């Protein structure tokens, strides 16, 4: 787990003189909890051995002052620990999110939207809770051990050899167990996660699991995960059963030898009985600090794969960024010039696209069409640079697209992707994304153009109705037309619809297309669909099949030219 | 909100009943290993008192006995010292007598060695009785999941049934391994360490007993003062994830329409306010100990001072105060972790009645064993009147009939009762006063396994468990070689895109690069159905995302060419259902009209005007 330390020393950088005030108060709060037996030794020494009954009551004030200082600097350590440990984690997710927002579609789709959320909002939580637990509660074991050794050297150092021998073993027999437990403890976390995945996949598809009557295979593939988790956990609880008894046997045997080797000293008269009281409390407090610290060594295996996943996110170098000398054209009006464009996955047998080449004029309408998985899905994303062409060149009227600044590229492209995602909030702000300074009637113009006024004007507050987080309240074409209107109010130079009109029926599709034609008289439009009736009026149509383009032309010139388009149009008529 | 505590606790304990022997072997073995770790300090104190009695007695005049020595000490003015000498057992003129010290320490070491082999065995047995009773729970949960009706599953919210079998049994693990290991002994280290604390000096033991209320009050005041903050940070880390989710899922629409700055600023102005809201929730929850340890030393100082004053007065012995100090330290610990003992047990028992509510529900219809066989297919319905909740009828009377080898099809608007007609066909739900006879024999009295394994069904929404694409496609027939799997998957046209993937047939479609769209994800399900070789094939809006030509090729290669079998083809695109053997138009049940394409179109019914919306473009 070398990534946990690299990811841990990088981000709590500014909180050095905020953990050096925790590590200096955990020393005062442990030199004042180990000093109480030291002064009880004076009670037994200067107050009990002699008569001197005034000494005990006079020095009890010293014991009260010490225990007040021990808490005035123990509540001042948890205050500075769980403030540096909250600055960290905050600074960790503020850097995970900032790096993720630089991903392209290709990389952001490799992690997902939930595995990239649990890796930035809950994943950082484990490393953030680890720091607030090994700065106030786990460093108290080495501090208490070193402080006990030093206090035993301050007090009758002749017998301090017992604490100098009782401690290397207390931390070595407890290091051997941790060394033999950590692999088994981190092999249990990835196995209790593989049973939760089985349960999730059995509850998500309970209908189709029973549809095949495939219930003998289930609860037997689950029985090979339950009985294996119960083995990899019973083996980790086999080494965890030696962490209490060994550390208590070491302390108790050291305590028993303490009385013998202290009596051998008091016999000579070079040692007093109160020193036994002090040493026995030193040993007991060291045991208490070691037990409470090594009881929660479960955080490290659980927060060591969390750091691995967060470092996996943070180490993904982006491949789509602004170039060194991006050209700034005065206008980037729509003129798409795809030549030789190819897209291929790393290690794939056949490329997604292979030698596609078409050029659209200034303000006409093109339409690609093909079977499912025949490359046309990525053609829209290549125009707006959601991916990178491997061995091709596509340009808009003056320059290669990757030799062009991506932000200005997006600023004049109205994109409607396959799924219409509607952000949480209100229609007055959800579709405000198109222009961000549109007037009141300008936001109704798009809803009229997109044939979307009939559900937005029929509301008490007009264009202010509430929306769900993902717009799930709007079932289908409602969401689709909301996204369409979002696209319409941009005055885009390039309309880019990817499987947009599939959700609508034919009449609303025709209405939207006529409205766009009457509105977008000069802006080029690229429509991707699996329907023919919405492609008939396109100024040019291209068919792509298993990648490669097979025909370029209009509807009439192509319906009787190539078999694939003809058969595509056959299953459209009634 | 844990509406039952006594009953839930008794049921959770009764879950441990089968390991009665191995639970008594834990309770009794932890009693003997905690009543041996308390008597040990008494032996140690006896040793240190045998030391003291000689150390402060060997310089007294020899020949002088105890009483006359005390009288001489009191006569020379030292009254406190005389009381001290009268307060223990000394003999002037004699030394340390290391034989007694050695014999005492040899017993102390003996029962301390026993006390570490008697706790290791207890921990081993306890882990055995935990990981063997929790296999039973995690297997009963699985056996109950595959027995509940679907009506249980669809009537809950999104993740309510998921966070009841995964995150709701781990809490049972924690709150059953902490109340038998960390809580059972934390009560013995308050009962025994006090019954032995009592025999030393009753005055001293009330200087620590009055710090149990003083510690519980402060650990409860801190807990009930850290409420407004611990629920103002859960509420804030929820608003954090409610924005991160919507800025990650719609990431292509945040990049495009370049509001990356706006989405970063919104995250910045609500991350800086979850930091500042978790700061207090952690500070107040971490100051719970630096405060129950202040009154764990307010008692220790009093104990030490009064013990010194009492040894100096001769009312008690030094070897008893030495053991009493360790008793105070042991009694002080069973309190620094009482907040984490109660808020973990309460949480783990509140999330322990959900499991029992799940396990306490009703099973399925207890199928009758018949093993019905489909010869040709006569799926004929007779007056099916299904309803979800009594009062809202969704499927009214309908008596659709089919042909042994035709492909009867269903069309209709959204919400017209098609998917839940397939659900009736698959016996997912219960029919209401309506016969559903498939091939003459009614399936209302038929083993569900034999029925559902003979139908073959694909749906609008696809399921792909964690595994390779080959594994998902072969899940329809697990005993099929790659020779039969690839041959039956190429008929569904999966190759045309899986070969384009980085590693075809081994893409592991649970965590991918997102290279599979909705239609490609539906072709996989179609192939998986092809593997099973169904005899009564039902495609319920299967081809809603895949191209309309690929649908035609598939439905002509494995739905129309299959003369031997019959199929329902429920779809919204009329171009794939025209000329397809008795289309049925439905409108919230109540089959409007039926027949082949020509008779249905030549009558100007709902079918004709629906085709006008799908071909004429008028609506
Ligand atoms: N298990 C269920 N519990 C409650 N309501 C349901 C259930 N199944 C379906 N419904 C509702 O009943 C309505 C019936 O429509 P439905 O039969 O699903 O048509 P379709 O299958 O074409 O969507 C749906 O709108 C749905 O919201
Ligand atoms: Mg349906």
């Amino acid at each position: 787990s070398n990534m946990l330390w690299a990811l841990l020393r990088q981000y709590v950088r500014p909180y050095r003189w905020l953990l050096a005030v925790v590590a200096v108060l955990q020393v005062i709060s442990n030199m004042a909890s180990l000093y109480l037996p030291t002064v009880n030794a004076a009670i037994i020494d200067d107050g009990v051995a002699k008569g001197d009954t005034a000494r005990i009551v006079e020095l009890g004030a010293v014991m009260l002052g010490v225990t007040a200082l021990q808490v005035v600097c123990a509540v001042g350590a948890v205050f500075f620990g769980a403030r540096a440990a909250t600055g960290f984690g905050h600074d960790l997710r503020a850097a995970v999110f900032t790096h993720v927002t630089t991903f392209s579609a290709e990389e952001a789709g490799r992690f997902g939207a939930a595995s990239l959320l649990t890796r930035t909002t809950n994943d950082v939580g484990h490393i953030q809770q680890l720091v607030q637990l090994t700065v106030t509660m786990l460093i108290t074991a080495p501090i208490m051990s070193i402080g006990g050794i030093f206090m035993a050297l301050h007090q009758d150092a002749g017998l301090s050899w017992l604490l100098l021998v009782s401690v290397p073993v207390l931390g070595l027999a407890n290091y051997w167990i941790i060394r033999h437990l950590m692999p088994v403890f981190t092999r249990m976390q990835s196995l209790i996660d593989g049973i939760n995945r089985v349960l999730r996949d059995q509850l998500s598809g309970i209908r189709v699991i029973r549809a095949f009557a495939r219930e003998p295979l289930e609860r037997v593939r689950f029985a090979e995960a339950n009985q294996t988790l119960s083995d990899s956990a019973l083996e980790a609880g086999r080494w965890q059963a030696l962490m209490l008894p060994v550390t208590t046997l070491v302390i108790n045997v050291s305590s028993v030898a303490l009385i013998w080797f202290g009596g051998l000293r008091i016999d000579a008269g070079q040692m007093q009985v109160g020193s036994l009281i002090a040493f026995l409390a030193y040993f007991m407090q060291i045991l208490m600090a070691v037990l409470m610290a090594t009881f929660m060594l479960v955080i490290f295996p659980r927060a060591a794969v969390c750091a691995d996943r967060i470092g996996e996110v943070l180490s993904t170098q982006t491949a789509i960024t602004n170039p060194a000398d991006p050209v700034r054209p005065a206008a980037i009006a729509g003129d798409i010039g795809v030549h030789d464009a190819t897209f291929c996955y790393p290690g794939a047998d056949r490329p997604v696209l292979q030698d596609v080449s078409f050029t659209v004029p200034r303000g006409t309408t093109t339409a690609v069409v093909g079977s499912t998985g025949s490359g046309k899905s990525t053609l829209i994303s290549l125009i707006c640079r959601l991916y990178d062409v491997t061995s091709g060149s596509l340009r808009i009227d003056g320059v290669d697209v990757r030799d062009l600044d991506i932000e200005q590229l997006w600023s004049a492209i109205g994109l409607v992707p396959q799924r219409g995602y509607l952000f949480s909030g209100t229609v007055a702000e959800n579709l405000r994304y198109g222009r961000a300074d549109a007037t009141d009637d300008e936001m109704w113009e798009a809803l009229r153009v997109a044939a979307a006024a009939d559900f937005v004007r029929a509301h008490p507050q007009g264009l202010d109705m509430p929306v769900a987080q993902g717009g799930i309240n709007f079932s289908g074409g409602q969401r689709q037309r909301l996204a369409i209107a979002r696209a319409v109010i941009r005055r885009p130079a390039i309309y880019l619809f990817d499987d947009a009109f599939s959700a609508l029926d034919v009449h609303t599709d025709a209405r939207v297309r006529d409205a766009l034609r009457e509105v977008a008289a000069d802006a080029t439009v690229v429509i991707v669909s699996q329907r023919i009736s919405t492609v008939i009026e396109a100024d040019q149509v291209v068919v792509i099949d298993d990648g490669r383009v097979v025909g370029i032309g209009t509807h009439d010139t192509l319906l009787a030219d190539c078999p694939i388009y003809a058969e595509f149009a056959e299953s459209q008529a009634l | 909100r844990t509406r039952d505590f006594k009953g839930s606790a008794i049921r959770l304990a009764r879950r441990l009943l089968p390991q009665r022997a191995l639970t008594l072997a834990v309770i009794l073995l932890g009693v003997g290993g905690i009543a041996i770790g308390v008597i040990g300090p008494r032996i140690l104190g006896h040793a240190t008192d045998l030391l003291f009695n000689g150390v402060i007695g060997r310089e007294l005049p020899a020949g002088l006995t105890k009483e006359q020595a005390v009288e001489a000490a009191r006569a020379r003015g030292d009254g406190t010292f005389a009381d001290l000498l009268s307060g223990m057992d000394i003999v002037p003129g004699q030394g340390v007598d290391f034989g007694a010290v050695g014999r005492t320490l040899a017993l102390a070491l003996g029962l301390y060695l026993v006390a570490a082999l008697l706790v290791w065995v207890q921990a081993r047995l306890l882990n055995v009785t935990v990981q063997r009773t929790m296999v039973a729970l995690r297997a009963e949960v699985q056996e109950k999941i595959h027995r509940l009706p679907l009506s249980y599953f669809d009537s809950r919210q999104r993740g309510e049934v998921l966070s009841r079998v995964t995150n709701d049994v781990d809490n049972i693990q924690n709150s059953v391994s902490m109340t038998i290991s960390q809580l059972l002994t934390s009560v013995l280290t308050v009962f025994a360490v006090l019954v032995m604390m009592l025999t030393i000096s009753p005055l001293l033991t009330l200087f620590t007993v009055v710090t149990v209320p003083a510690s519980l009050w402060v650990t409860r005041w801190i807990t009930r003062r850290s409420q407004p903050l611990f629920v103002a940070q859960w509420r804030n880390t929820g608003r954090l994830a409610a924005h991160l989710e919507e800025t990650y899922s719609g990431f292509t629409i945040v990049k495009t329409f370049g509001h990356r700055e706006a989405a970063a600023g919104k995250f910045a102005e609500l991350n800086s306010e979850t930091q500042q809201s978790s700061f207090g929730a952690q500070f107040f929850s971490g100051l719970v100990s630096p405060a129950t340890m202040f009154i764990g030393n307010l008692s220790y100082v009093a104990v030490a001072v009064v013990g010194g004053l009492q040894v100096a007065t001769g009312q008690i012995t030094l070897g008893s105060i030495q053991a009493f100090i360790q008793y105070v330290r042991q009694f002080n610990q069973p309190l620094t972790q009482v907040a984490g003992m109660y808020n973990t047990l309460q949480s783990g028992i509140a999330s322990a009645e959900r499991v029992f509510d799940l396990l306490d529900t009703e099973e399925e219809s207890a199928d009758s064993p018949r093993r019905a066989d489909v010869r040709t297919g006569r799926v004929e319905f007779e007056h099916v009147s299904f309803s979800y909740v009594p009062g809202t009828p969704v499927i009214e009377d309908l008596s659709l009939v089919a042909e042994p080898g035709s492909t009867v099809a269903i069309v209709g608007p959204t919400g017209a009762g098609k998917t839940t007609l397939v659900n009736l066909l698959m016996r997912f739900y219960d029919v209401d006063s309506g016969r559903i006879t498939i091939d003459g024999v009614d399936i209302a009295s038929v083993s569900r396994e034999s029925l559902r394994a003979s139908i073959g069904m694909v749906l609008q929404d696809t399921w792909l468990f964690a595994g390779t694409i080959y594994d998902n496609i072969a899940y329809g027939r697990p005993d099929a070689d790659e020779d039969e799997v690839i041959e039956a998957a190429t008929a569904a046209y999966v190759d045309r895109f899986v070969h384009t993937l980085p590693n075809g047939y081994d893409t592991r479609v649970d965590d991918d690069g997102g290279a599979i769209s909705a239609g490609e994800k539906q072709l996989i399900t179609i192939a998986r159905a092809v593997l099973a070789r169904p005899k009564l094939l039902v495609l319920d809006e299967a081809t809603s995302s895949v191209d309309t030509r690929t649908e035609l090729l598939i439905a002509h290669a494995m739905a129309e060419l299959r003369r031997d079998r019959t199929s329902f083809i429920i779809a919204h695109r009329l171009s794939t259902i025209r000329d397809a053997d008795l289309i049925l138009v439905m409108d919230s049940g109540r089959i409007i009209e039926r027949g082949t394409h020509e008779e249905l179109l030549a009558r100007h019914g709902r079918y004709w005007e629906m085709t006008r919306v799908h071909l004429g473009g008028i609506k």
